[PDB]
Formats: structure tokens, C-alpha cells, sequence
RNA sequence: UUCAUCUAGACAGCCGGACGGUGGCCAUGGAAGUCGGAAUCCGCUAAGGAGUGUGUAACAACUCACCGGCCGAAUGAACUA
């Protein structure tokens, strides 16, 4: 059928690069960390498999449809994890819908995920213990992802702060910030702003969109529209394996493979 | 979904109509009489059901 | 699970579906046996609203014996008392029929007089001498 | 039975009392689906700060069966029902009249129980002399 | 009845008339029911007002010249939703007065806009779960303490559109307007001198 | 009841000149010409001062009378096409999947082509009427406008696009669905 | 930014937390303090108070539904009065109400809000206003 | 056929206002004009029902009678055959 019905738990073993426990904000020893996971029940008829969960368990990864936004049960299953005391963070899941179904554009889908962060927030703030309160979460802080599950792929921002310490020189932390909200950078004035600034007509596109989505939206019409020489030369600037008789399929579920 | 503004655009061709009690037809939302010679146009109309 | 005020076996469930699932179950692993499935019986009681507008003659199956009586409610106020254990019919009378008399509007010539509760004994119907 | 008979009977129904949690948002739809179902409020209390009215009210068990699931198609999901035996209610309504929704009862508990299809009238258990 | 009601009215009208020489004549125009009674009564001494239709008040005064033809040079001024208010106080203080009322036009119901209508950044300290009001039009919000926060000033009507009511009901239900709406004095009497506005 | 005259006056402006023999009656300012064939309606016109055109019934039924005032607008509408033209702006509607909307030719075709309706696989084409033009809106998410001189030619264009995403066996006051028209005014707009 | 959130109505001491929680006030206190401002008092008003972001101030504001219930004394229907005397004191509490340009106006309003009680000894409100014509303070 | 409105500006359309005692009385788990009975008063008015609808869980919010601005000549209702 294609639904949990029980929630069912499996505990996974994975380990971590030596720059990233630095940035865990709590003590923390060694590099090799064990996640103790349960698969949850979306069905209100399975609430009880939630609740059973939540007892045994300390934070909440929370999956948003991003197409659907956030629905009813997120609501509930969140003044699940709240009553618990249960730390949240979340994937905006199912993204590739939006570029296929919705022939979303980069701004299209940027202020997509902004509402839906701004939603689960006034979840978060109602019902979050005013013990802890400070529990929102923001994808600027890294506590929010990007991708589908069923292509195998996800981002967050930081990870991609990281990756622009390397190529363009300058240090990550001023890159967090400038990633999410309204930050711009103006080719050939080389310059960074603070507000929309509309560079005295024609406004450009924030950080997030430039340096994140441009990316992907290049290679998603290339490889649908079938573009057979443009994708080879996707190859050398992103620094991809396209294998063997891999590269020997047509488009299709060949982004499904390179994401 | 559909911008408020849009959804009473589409509203203004699709919701806000008449309907003749006697022979179904749809209506100008004002209308007094059904344009159809079917039903002798009759004034008998009443709105078209509003949804939720 | 328990069983019903009726006598029914019952599932109580959480939607249909999360019904669905139990039921399925219930019939393949925890009991492992073909099972019908039932809308359960409300159980209702009978009850009089006012005071028998007649005495009731009834006779007797040889013409000999005749009985008369009526029949009214007891206020709610005591049909709680009985079902939750003050008017005990394994309680003596008289202490039973004090706390009847001054309480419930009632006459403790009566309360003493009572025979017994229904049904099973110590139900909340009265009969008084 | 004859004076019973006589005193007007009637039958007593079982009540659940309901409690349901429910968002400003949504808890019109709780008070339309209570009316089809015979429904009876008594309490309205928003929780402070959260939206999350909670509506206690009085549904006949009699009425309850599919009311969860009207219940929340009715709230789009949002309503959360949880009931428990309350009180024996009693049903002005005639129950040797089948048209009335207690004949009705009586007349449908008449035939699966395997018996006459409406009651004896009072005049049986009476004998005149 | 057929005339006796509408003259009724010329008999108040002539009453007011010769016992001022100085007046005022007001546009009473997205003027509220309330906003008029406000005081209404205020200098009981000298101050009051009333108004008509137009149409019948033009064969009042047309009427009243062959006794006392003076009032001729009054009705250029008597052409939409203006009213009259008869004073003999001085004439500065009714001014100032009758124009600082203003009840400040809350807030739109879909009708057209002044020109570009911003919203600001700074917690706007409504409860979240309003934050609704606030996605439907785009502006970023965040909850800051407890209470909707806007960052990323933007501007939500353009130059003189035509409003949505979802882009009202966020002004109107929620923020400040910034339509306003007073009365307004279209010109002045004073002994057979029409007075604009100047002082 | 057969009044016996009544007459309805057509008020013509500076740049056009208009001109009627038998009843076709030619129109020609600004933006170009216009016609109308009338030999169906039994009227008379009497140029006046080359600024008033008057139109008379003479003996006429009430139905005959109802004709009058008509033609009375069918002409004006063509004097005022062919000095202010007439624009229709049209919003596309939809809840979920986004309506494309371009044009294309076959043999010199110039078809408006609707594609993803509600997700349909069909592909929809109207063909654009001759004399309108059809221009995207720019700034304004899903609008085109029609616009030319005949508001016959582009109002049933229009029409042909609204009407060729009717939505069909679905509850139409939940599948809002379509392209509607939202304003109808005029070219070089100014009144 | 001193609060101002006008009541409910009551007469004794009595379930508006929802309200009050933002307000960081007693579900406790607020009931107790309101029992003091309804004192006659013991009749149905409305009440308004004013929070200065720890404790409130129940003041009681004049109703013309409140007044003429004290001063009178199935249906709990007072409809028993008279004191044209009294029905004057309610106007002139009526402190700028109505509009009235004449304490007779706003006496011709708190007795015509006699739905339902006598206006003087044996007769009826709405009758007696007339070129009855007192009481101008 | 009968009765009404109109150059003292009607009918239509558009447009501004649609108040204040007041959440009026009995109720009601709640009912603030708008589930329902009973009341149908007043004030301030150019006029605005103790309410024509839509609406709410209850308010809110729109709407209408009613008044007015616009226009400028006739027009409205109920019947008959
Ligand atoms: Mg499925
Ligand atoms: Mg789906
Ligand atoms: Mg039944
Ligand atoms: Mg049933
Ligand atoms: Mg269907
Ligand atoms: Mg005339
Ligand atoms: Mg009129
Ligand atoms: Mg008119
Ligand atoms: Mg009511
Ligand atoms: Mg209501
Ligand atoms: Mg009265
Ligand atoms: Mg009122
Ligand atoms: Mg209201
Ligand atoms: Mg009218
Ligand atoms: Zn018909």
C-alpha cells in the first residue's frame, strides 16, 4: 500500500569529516556518530505510533511537501514533538515536483520556501515550551534542507558556504547571511548590497538564487530538453563522474542520476 | 490556488449565474426571465448553488 | 477491546482505517480465524415518565388471586444513589431508610417497607409494601 | 406490565459525553455535524494563546456510529473526538409509536430479537372485575 | 407630503439665512454618519449646520430674491455632497475646527490607491497567526518575540491600482491606512462677501 | 403601438468620415476602415452638418424601434475602433497547473496555443481573427491582450479563447480553471 | 501602551484567559478584582479594564441596561419601578451619551430604554414624554 | 383597469453616508441588528429598521432598505383579456 502504519526503528551508524563536529555547538567527542531512527505514520489513524515515538526520542527531522506546503497533520504531529519537548529540524522535501509540475522559477521557488519556513515558525512559536523558546528554526542557521527524497539528493546553505570558501577566496560565515534573504551581488560591480536596490532599474537576483538555484535550473533544461552537447560540458565545471554506460541513457531519469 | 482576485474572476463567470427552475438553463446572475422558449420563459429562476 | 453492555465483543478503534488494520490483523495473526463484524447493540433501559393514570387489577390464572398496584419513577437524584451504592439491598433498612427519607424528598415508612431492588438484586427498580 | 404501562413509558437512551480539540479556524463544521446527530453543548473554551478551542458536548451513543468520521471530514481533519459514558436520557418521544424516532427504536429492536412487531397494548396484563 | 414636507424645509431655511450674515458652506463627502454628530452642537452660541438636496435648495434661494436679493452671489458653490454650516463667531475659529476632525479613512475594501504603499520593516506586534495576512501578499515575516516581525521593506500597492482585498484586508484588518478623510470647506459668508479659503 | 417617427443621432468626430450607400454604410478615421452591411434592417440615414448623422424609423412596431437604438451603437462602435481601437486583456486562472501560452504558424497560421490545461496533453489552438493583435502583457503575470479596431472581431476572439478552456466534466465552481477576460476598454486608452 | 478591553457582563464574581494570557495577568486575580467593582451591583453590567501589564483595574461603565435594572428591584423580567426621579439620576450618569443637546434628550433615551418596566407609578415610558417638561440640571 | 412618483429633479445606473442610547428585554453552552420569542422606544438627524441580506462559534467584516451626490424627462407597481 505504499503507508508506515507502524513505526518501526533502526539505528544507523555514520560518520563525520574532521571540520564538521568542530562547528557542534555542545560537547561532543569523536567523529563517528550513531542516529537512532524511527520512520514515523503520516495518518491521524496512526497518531498513537507518533506519540510512542516521540517518548523515545530527543529531536525531530519534519518533512515539508514543498509543492504541498505545510498540511494539517504537520501541525498536529509538531504540537506532537512540542508537548514532548523535542528539538525540530526540517527538509522541504519533494522539490523536483515544483521544476516539473509547476514550472517554477528560481524567485518562484525561493519565496515558495520562505512562506513555508515563515508557517512552521508560528507552529513552532505557539506551542514551543516558553522553557526553551528560542527553538525557531531558519535555514541561515542550517536547520533546513532542500530536495527529494526519491531522486537521492538534498542541500542545505552551508554546505554550499563551504564549498565558496575554496573557489571564490573568501571565508564562509559572511556567506550563511548573505545566502538567504536580500543580499545580491551586481557582475561587473563586483559589490554586494543590503536591500532589493534595484541597481537604478532592472533589480537582480539574491545570492540564493545565483549561486544555489542557478545551478540546478541549468542542468534540469538541459538534460530535459534533451541538450546532448550542453550536458557533457556540464561535466567539467561541476567536477561530475558521469561513469560508463551510465552516460548511454537519454534524459528523463538521467537527472535523477546526476542529482 | 488561485490569487483571491483570480478566483473572483473565474467566479464572475463560472459561480455568479441564475438557473431556470424549469429547464435548468444557466443565467445572467440579474436575470428575471430564462431566455429559453422551452419553458414558456418563466420568471421561476433562483440562484446557481454557491460552494462552501 | 472489551465486552460490550450487551454482551458484544468490541474493537474500539481510532478512524475506519486505523479499524481497517486492527481487523485485518485480529484475523489473520492475533487470532487466526474467520471473524464477522457487527455494528454494536446500544443497550436502552425502560422506564415509566409519570404515575400509572389506574391502579392495575390483573387476576390470576385460577379466578382467585387478584393483584393491584402503580407504578411511578424514581427520581434521578436515587437511581444514583442505588447504582452507586448508597441504597444497598444487602444494606439493612431503616439506616438505608433514614438517609432515603430526609434526602429525597421521601417518607421513611416507605423505605423501610422495601422488599427488594431489580433486576439481579441490586438494581435501581424499588418495590414497596 | 400493566401498570408500567400506564405510567407513561417511555425508554432511556445511553449519552456519551464528547470532548473535541479543534482550531478557531474549523469549529463551525463540529457544530454542524453535533445537529444531524442530536448533539447538545455545554462547554466553549478557547486555550490561551493556542487557536485550539475545546467543545464538551452530549451525543447519544445512539447517534455516534460513523460520528468520528462525519466528524472529521466535517473539520477538514482538524477535530479530535473523545467520548465516555455520561447519563441515561430519556426520550419524551412515544415508544409504542413507531413513527416516532423511539417506536422506531423499539420497533427495530422488536424484529432482530425475534419477536411480535409492535407491543402489546396495555389491556393484556389487566383483567376487569 | 406632496410639498408640505419639502417646504418644511425652505421654512428652516430662511430662519437660518437672515439670522447669519457670515457661513460656511463644506464638503461632506467620505464623511461618516458619526463623524458628523461630532459636535455638531459645538458653539451653541452661533454655530450650527444643516443641508439638503441641492436641487431644492437652489428654488429655495431662488425664491428668497425678491425680498432680500443678496444671497444671489452664494449658489455657484452649491454643485455636489456640500452642505452649510451658519456662524456668526469668528470667522478664523470655525476653520480650524471643522477640517480637524478627519476620522482617518480605515481602510480600503478593494478601491484604488494614492501611489505607492509600503510596508515598513520594525515588529508589527501582531499575534502569529495572523502571519497568514502577511504570506498572502509576499512580505518575509518572521517571529520575533512572540510577535510578527516584517523584514525587507516592500511595496504592496503600486501607483494608484486597484487593490486587492487580500492586500486590504493586511493594511485594513491589521496596519495603518494611510487614507484620511475629513471634511472640507469649499468657501465663505460674510455679509454678502464670499470668502475662499485663506485664513 | 407604430410610433411614427423616432430617430437616434450619431455624433461624428473630427478625424473620420463615414459614408452609406444603400445601407452599406464604410467608416474610415485614424486607424483605418470599417463596414457593415444593413440591407437587413429597413432604416434611413441623414447626414446632417458632417458632425451628426441621424438615424430614423418612420411608422415603426416596437420591434422594429429596438433596431434603431442598435444600429445607433453598431456604428458609433465603429467610429470608435477606428479612432480609439478597442484592447481586451485576458488573465489566465489556474489552481495548479500553470497554463503556456504562445503563438505559433502553420502556413502562415498566427494561432493562440493553450497547453497543460488543467494538465491536459491536448493541445488547444485558436486562431487569431484578422485585424487583431496579439500582445503578451509584460509585468503582469498571465495576462494577453487582444486589441485592434473591430470590437466584434477581437470581443469574439476573446470569446473563441475563453471558451476553448471550458472545463469539462469537473464541478466548475472548484475547477476555476481557464482564461477569462478582465478588462475591456480601449487602445490608445485616454477616456 | 496602557491596555483598554471592555467585559462580559456579570453580577457576583463570574473563562477569559484566551484574552489575557499575552497580557501576563492572573486567571486568578482578574475574576477577584472584578467582584469588587460588581457591588445594587448585584445586577448584569458591563465592565471595562484598563492593564498596566502586571495588575487591572475593574472599573464598572455606566450602562443605561445596568442603571434602570438597579433601580428596579420563568422570566427574571424587574419590571416593576417608577422614581421619574431615579430615571433622571441615569441620564445625568449617562455623562455626554446620546448626543443629546438637552439633559431632556438623554432623558427622553434612558427612559424610552424601558423595553420592559414601568416609567411612573401606574403608567407605561414612551407615553410619558411628552410637554411633561422638568428636570433641566 | 386601478393606484402611485416627477423639473420643489422621479425610474434606472454609478457614487458618498447607512448612525448614537446599545452587547435594548426574556431566554441561550454561546446568540453583540442578522437560530428564536417578546418589545418596536428614544436620541442625533439630510437619513439610517432596536434591522434587508451575506457572514461569525460569538463579535468583526461586507449588504440593503433609508438619505444624499450625479444626470435631466418622463417613470414605477398591482391587475385584466
Ligand atoms: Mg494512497
Ligand atoms: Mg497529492
Ligand atoms: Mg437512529
Ligand atoms: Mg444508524
Ligand atoms: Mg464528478
Ligand atoms: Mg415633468
Ligand atoms: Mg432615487
Ligand atoms: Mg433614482
Ligand atoms: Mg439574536
Ligand atoms: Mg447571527
Ligand atoms: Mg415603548
Ligand atoms: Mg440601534
Ligand atoms: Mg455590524
Ligand atoms: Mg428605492
Ligand atoms: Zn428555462
Amino acid at each position: 500500500r505504499g503507508i508506515t502504519i507502524k513505526s518501526t526503528a533502526i539505528s544507523l551508524y555514520s560518520e563525520m569529516s574532521d571540520e564538521d563536529v568542530k562547528e557542534i555547538k555542545q560537547k561532543t567527542d569523536g567523529n563517528s556518530f550513531l542516529i537512532n531512527l524511527i520512520d514515523s505514520p503520516g495518518h491521524v489513524d496512526f497518531s498513537s505510533e507518533v506519540t510512542a515515538a516521540l517518548r523515545v526520542t530527543d529531536g525531530a527531522l519534519v518533512v515539508v511537501d514543498t509543492i504541498e506546503g505545510v498540511c494539517v497533520q504537520t501541525e498536529t504531529v509538531l504540537r506532537q514533538a512540542l508537548g514532548e519537548r523535542i528539538k525540530p529540524v526540517v527538509v522541504i522535501n519533494k522539490v523536483d515536483r515544483a521544476l516539473l509540475e509547476l514550472q517554477v522559477s528560481k524567485e518562484d521557488l525561493y519565496q515558495t520556501f520562505a512562506r513555508t519556513v515563515e508557517s512552521v515558525n508560528v507552529i513552532v512559536s505557539t506551542y514551543a515550551d516558553e522553557v526553551l523558546g528560542d527553538v525557531q528554526v531558519y535555514p541561515a542557521r542550517g536547520t533546513v534542507a532542500f530536495g527529494s527524497g526519491l531522486h537521492g539528493w538534498a542541500f542545505t546553505i552551508r554546505q554550499f558556504a563551504t564549498r565558496y570558501a575554496k573557489k571564490f577566496g573568501v571565508d564562509k560565515a559572511k556567506m550563511m547571511d548573505r545566502l538567504w534573504g536580500d543580499s545580491f551581488f551586481n557582475p561587473k560591480t563586483k559589490k554586494w548590497t543590503n536591500k532589493d536596490t534595484d541597481a537604478e532599474g532592472k533589480p537582480l537576483e539574491r545570492a540564493f538564487n545565483m549561486f544555489i538555484l542557478d545551478p540546478i535550473f541549468r542542468l534540469f533544461t538541459a538534460i530535459m530538453n534533451f541538450k546532448k552537447d550542453e550536458i557533457p560540458v556540464l561535466l567539467e565545471k561541476l567536477e561530475i563522474v558521469l561513469k560508463g554506460d551510465e552516460k548511454d541513457l537519454e534524459g528523463k531519469a538521467l537527472l535523477k542520476v546526476v542529482m | 490556488i488561485i490569487e483571491p482576485s483570480l478566483k473572483a474572476l473565474a467566479s464572475k463567470y463560472n459561480c455568479d449565474k441564475s438557473v431556470c427552475r424549469k429547464c435548468y438553463a444557466r443565467l445572467p446572475p440579474r436575470a428575471t426571465n430564462c431566455r429559453k422558449r422551452k419553458c414558456g420563459h418563466t420568471n421561476q429562476l433562483r440562484p446557481k448553488k454557491k460552494l462552501k | 477491546t472489551y465486552m460490550s453492555e450487551s454482551g458484544e465483543h468490541i474493537v474500539a478503534g481510532t478512524g475506519e482505517l486505523h479499524l481497517e488494520i486492527c481487523l485485518q490483523d485480529l484475523e489473520h495473526d492475533h487470532a487466526g480465524v474467520p471473524l464477522k463484524i457487527s455494528p454494536p447493540v446500544v443497550a436502552y433501559r425502560e422506564t415509566v415518565e409519570s404515575e400509572s393514570s389506574q391502579t392495575a387489577l390483573s387476576k390470576s390464572p385460577n379466578k382467585h388471586n387478584r393483584i393491584y398496584l402503580k407504578a411511578e419513577p424514581i427520581d434521578e437524584e436515587v437511581s444514583l444513589a442505588i447504582e452507586n451504592g448508597i441504597i444497598n439491598p444487602r444494606d439493612d433498612f431503616k439506616a438505608r431508610a433514614r438517609i432515603m427519607a430526609d434526602d429525597y424528598g421521601w417518607d421513611v415508612t416507605d423505605a423501610r417497607k422495601i422488599w427488594c431492588f431489580g433486576p439481579d438484586g441490586n438494581g435501581p427498580n424499588l418495590v414497596i409494601d | 406490565y400493566a401498570g408500567f404501562l400506564l405510567a407513561d413509558p417511555k425508554i432511556q437512551e445511553p449519552v456519551f459525553l464528547v470532548e473535541i480539540q479543534c482550531p478557531e479556524q474549523a469549529v463551525g463544521g463540529i457544530y454542524s455535524v453535533l445537529n444531524k446527530k442530536r448533539g447538545q453543548v455545554v462547554s466553549e473554551e478557547q486555550r490561551p494563546g493556542t487557536p485550539l478551542f475545546t467543545v464538551k458536548a452530549y451525543l447519544p451513543v445512539n447517534e455516534s456510529f460513523g460520528f468520528t468520521g462525519e466528524l472529521r471530514q466535517a473539520t477538514g481533519g482538524q477535530a479530535f473526538p473523545q467520548m465516555v459514558f455520561d447519563h441515561w436520557s430519556t426520550l419524551g418521544s412515544d415508544p409504542l409509536d413507531p413513527t416516532s424516532k423511539a417506536g422506531e427504536i423499539v420497533l427495530a429492536a422488536r424484529k432482530r430479537h425475534g419477536m411480535k412487531e409492535e407491543v402489546p397494548g396495555w389491556q393484556e396484563y389487566y383483567d376487569k372485575l | 407630503g406632496i410639498r408640505e414636507k419639502k417646504a418644511e424645509y425652505f421654512a428652516k431655511l430662511r430662519e437660518y439665512l437672515e439670522e447669519y450674515k457670515s457661513l460656511f458652506v463644506v464638503g461632506v463627502d467620505n464623511v461618516s454618519s458619526q463623524q458628523m454628530h461630532e459636535v455638531r452642537k459645538e458653539l451653541r452660541g452661533r454655530a450650527v449646520v444643516l443641508m439638503g438636496k441641492n436641487t431644492m435648495v437652489r428654488r429655495a434661494i431662488r425664491g428668497f430674491l425678491s425680498d432680500l436679493p443678496d444671497f444671489e452671489k452664494l449658489l455657484p458653490f452649491v454643485k455636489g455632497n456640500v452642505g452649510f454650516v451658519f456662524t456668526n463667531e469668528p470667522l478664523t475659529e470655525i476653520k480650524n475646527v471643522i477640517v480637524s476632525n478627519r476620522v482617518a479613512a480605515p481602510a480600503r475594501a478593494g478601491a484604488v490607491a494614492p501611489e505607492d504603499i509600503w510596508v515598513r520593516a520594525v515588529n508589527t506586534g501582531m499575534e502569529p497567526g495572523k502571519t497568514s495576512f502577511f504570506q498572502a501578499l509576499g512580505v518575509p515575516t518572521k517571529i520575533a518575540r512572540g510577535t510578527i516581525e516584517i523584514v525587507s521593506d516592500v511595496k504592496v500597492v503600486d501607483a494608484g491600482n486597484k487593490v486587492g482585498q487580500s492586500e486590504a484586508s493586511l493594511l485594513n484588518l491589521l496596519n495603518i491606512s494611510p487614507f484620511t478623510f475629513g471634511l472640507t470647506v469649499v468657501q465663505v459668508y460674510d455679509n454678502g462677501q464670499v470668502f475662499p479659503s485663506s485664513i | 403601438m407604430k410610433y411614427i417617427q423616432t430617430e437616434q443621432q450619431i455624433e461624428v468626430p473630427e478625424g473620420v468620415t463615414v459614408s452609406i450607400k444603400s445601407r452599406i454604410v464604410k467608416v474610415v478615421g485614424p486607424r483605418g476602415t470599417l463596414t457593415k452591411n444593413l440591407k437587413h434592417i429597413d432604416v434611413t440615414f441623414t447626414k446632417v452638418n458632417n458632425q451628426l448623422i441621424k438615424v430614423a424609423v418612420h411608422n415603426g412596431g416596437r420591434k422594429h424601434v429596438a433596431a434603431l437604438r442598435t444600429v445607433k451603437s453598431l456604428v458609433d462602435n465603429m467610429i470608435t475602433g477606428v479612432t480609439k481601437g478597442y484592447k481586451y486583456k485576458m488573465r489566465y486562472v489556474y489552481a495548479h497547473f500553470p497554463i503556456n501560452v504562445n503563438i505559433v504558424e502553420k502556413d502562415g497560421a498566427k494561432f493562440i496555443e493553450v497547453r497543460n490545461f488543467l494538465g491536459d496533453k491536448k493541445i488547444r489552438n485558436v486562431p487569431v481573427r484578422d485585424g487583431v493583435t496579439i500582445e503578451f502583457s509584460t509585468n503582469v503575470k498571465d495576462e494577453i491582450v487582444l486589441s485592434g479596431n473591430s470590437v466584434e472581431d477581437v470581443s469574439q476572439n476573446a470569446a473563441d479563447l475563453q471558451q476553448i478552456c471550458r472545463v469539462r466534466n469537473k464541478d466548475i465552481r472548484k475547477f476555476l480553471d481557464g482564461i477569462y477576460v478582465s478588462h475591456k476598454g480601449f487602445i490608445t486608452e485616454d477616456l | 501602551v496602557k491596555y483598554l478591553y471592555l467585559r462580559a457582563v456579570g453580577g457576583e464574581v463570574g473563562l477569559a484567559p484566551k484574552i489575557g494570557p499575552l497580557g501576563l495577568s492572573p486567571k486568578k486575580v482578574g475574576e477577584d478584582i472584578a467582584k469588587a467593582t460588581k457591588e445594587k451591583g448585584i445586577k448584569v453590567t458591563v465592565q471595562l479594564k484598563i492593564q498596566n501589564r502586571q495588575a487591572a483595574a475593574s472599573v464598572v461603565p455606566s450602562a443605561s441596561s445596568l442603571v434602570i435594572t438597579a433601580l428596579k428591584e420563568n422570566v427574571k423580567h424587574s419590571g416593576n419601578i417608577q422614581l421619574d426621579e431615579i430615571i433622571e439620576i441615569a441620564r445625568q450618569m449617562r455623562d455626554k451619551s446620546f448626543g443629546r443637546t438637552l439633559a431632556s434628550v438623554t432623558k427622553e433615551i434612558l427612559g424610552t430604554a424601558q423595553s420592559v418596566g414601568c416609567r411612573v407609578d401606574f403608567k407605561n415610558p414612551h407615553d410619558i414624554i411628552e410637554g411633561i417638561n422638568a428636570g433641566e440640571i
